[PDB]
């Protein structure tokens, strides 16, 4: 199509802004200390510089803190998670992370298309743009960044036919086996499922099955600073956005982009969740298709 | 730099909170607190400017 | 918020200078003096082979206070200029620090 062709014809360079900040951690940093630096700097992840390997080895993301919190839990040492001071290096090594899931990165010169496949194929959410000449991570590419850029084009240019069809027509998003919790569900349970399923967020639903909120991986680690608690109880320590299958692709995209969220919970007439539409979903359908 | 053998110009930039104000390519840093050093520095790739921070331990 | 440029020493410039030449020789850098308030310093990179380079410029900020300044020069790449910079500056400062 047209969107696919756009993406095969634009360089990642193109959506790097004119000014940009990039926070990097040396993997010899203390996980704990890093966590604060993420927070103080108001970022959700960071590139990892490994001084000994002389290289960028990967990302420090919220899942990694989750994987570690879990280990403590599996060990009945959850009480300690808050207090520990092992290095990022150490824990990544525990998991043989550098050897097993090595850094995925891209050139400023690669296509935006390429970056979209990249993130999806490798099932990752962050993608370092690294200048092959200098070896410098220029900037990190997210689905939201990629989509937002594409949306500018979308609006300043005639839409295709299908941009008017509906989620239901299009069959875009996830509608089978939605991982959700219940108002009552024990935070520790969410942990379990976050680790096991590799989804980012969980819809919190009532008995009837209507979405009342959403629990994220962040929420979990944020807390750990008891775990048998009610998901609902935990939430008192702090966005849910809905959409329907009757709604047009175009209408969805606008909301996802304008709204700033990372996905929509699809919902029938009585708010009974029916599925989820995410950024990968959108960006896979426009672009990889 | 090839050898290993041995009125300081006045300085007007000194501490910060636009780019020339920061001086492109010059090392900046924070008060080293709690055994961790933070370096910063802004560089150009073609038309773009990335200001990189490195969080490093001692 | 409190971002300081370079590093601030109060020792005497010639002294300062020597301290750096000493550090560098310890850190095993080679330099080219451009003058008693500027040196071009370089560091071989053993894993890589390639070199990293940077500029030292001494300033006066007060009358009893000085300022030493660091400036950079020129499938993952082996070689990461910005990181190798930071590392070169760090090693020195640490060496100097004590
Ligand atoms: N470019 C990359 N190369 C290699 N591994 C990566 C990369 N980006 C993320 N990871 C790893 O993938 C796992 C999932 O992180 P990812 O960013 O995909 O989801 P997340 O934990 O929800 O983070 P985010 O807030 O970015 O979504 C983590 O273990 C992370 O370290
Ligand atoms: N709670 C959930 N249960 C089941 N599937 C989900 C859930 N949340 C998302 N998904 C589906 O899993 C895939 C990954 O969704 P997720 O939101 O983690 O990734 P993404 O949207 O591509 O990343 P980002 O959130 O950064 O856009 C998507 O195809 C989505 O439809």
């Amino acid at each position: 199509s047209v969107y696919t062709t756009f993406m095969k014809s634009h360089r990642c360079y193109d959506l790097i802004p004119t000014s940009s900040k990039l926070v990097v951690f040396d993997t010899s940093l203390q996980v704990k200390k890093a966590f604060f630096a993420l927070v103080t700097n108001g970022v959700r992840a960071a590139p990892l510089w490994d001084s000994k390997k002389q290289s960028f080895v990967g990302m420090l993301t919220i899942t990694d803190f989750i994987n570690i919190l879990h280990r403590y839990y599996k060990s009945a040492l959850v009480q300690i998670y808050e207090l520990e001071e092992h290095k990022i290096e150490t824990w990544r090594e525990v998991y043989l992370q550098d050897s097993f899931k090595p850094l995925v990165c891209i050139s400023p010169n690669a296509s935006l298309f390429d970056a979209v496949s990249s993130l999806i194929r490798n099932k990752i959410h962050r993608l370092p743009v690294i200048d092959p000449e200098s070896g410098n991570t220029l900037y990190i590419l997210t689905h939201k960044r990629i989509l937002k850029f594409l949306k500018l084009f979308i609006t300043e240019f005639p839409k295709p036919e299908f941009m008017s069809k509906s989620l239901e027509e299009l069959q875009i998003g996830t509608y089978a086996n939605i991982a959700m919790v219940r108002t009552t569900t024990p935070v520790y349970v969410a942990l379990g499922i976050f680790v096991q399923h590799r989804v980012s967020a969980l819809p919190v639903v009532d008995e009837k099955g209507r979405v009342v909120d959403i629990y994220s991986k962040f929420d979990v680690i944020n807390l750990a600073a008891n775990l048998d608690v009610s998901v609902t109880k935990a939430l008192q320590h702090r966005g849910v956005l809905k959409c329907y299958l009757h709604e047009t692709l175009e209408a969805i995209i606008n909301r996802l982009v304008e709204a700033e969220v990372h996905r929509l919970v699809v919902v029938d007439e009585h708010d009974v969740v029916k599925g989820i539409v995410s950024l990968s979903d959108i960006l896979q359908a426009l672009v990889l298709t | 730099m090839y050898h290993q053998e041995p009125a300081p110009p006045i300085l007007p930039l000194q501490v910060i909170l636009g780019i020339s104000h920061v001086m492109l390519n010059h090392l900046y840093a924070l008060s080293i607190k709690d055994g961790v050093m933070v370096l910063s520095a802004t560089h150009r790739y073609k038309k773009k400017y990335v200001t990189t921070l490195l969080y490093k331990p001692i | 918020a409190k971002w300081h440029l370079g590093i601030r020493s109060q020792s005497k410039p010639n002294d300062i200078m020597l301290e750096v030449y000493r550090a560098m020789k310890a850190l095993s850098y080679e330099w080219k003096i451009i003058n008693p308030y500027h040196v071009r310093v370089r560091r071989q990179n053993v894993k890589t082979g390639k070199f990293s380079k940077m500029s030292l410029q001494l300033y006066q900020v007060d009358a009893k206070s000085y300022l030493l300044d660091f400036k950079s020069l020129t499938l993952q790449p082996t070689g990461h200029h910005t990181m190798e910079f930071f590392e070169m500056c760090a090693a020195l400062i640490i060496q100097l620090a004590r």
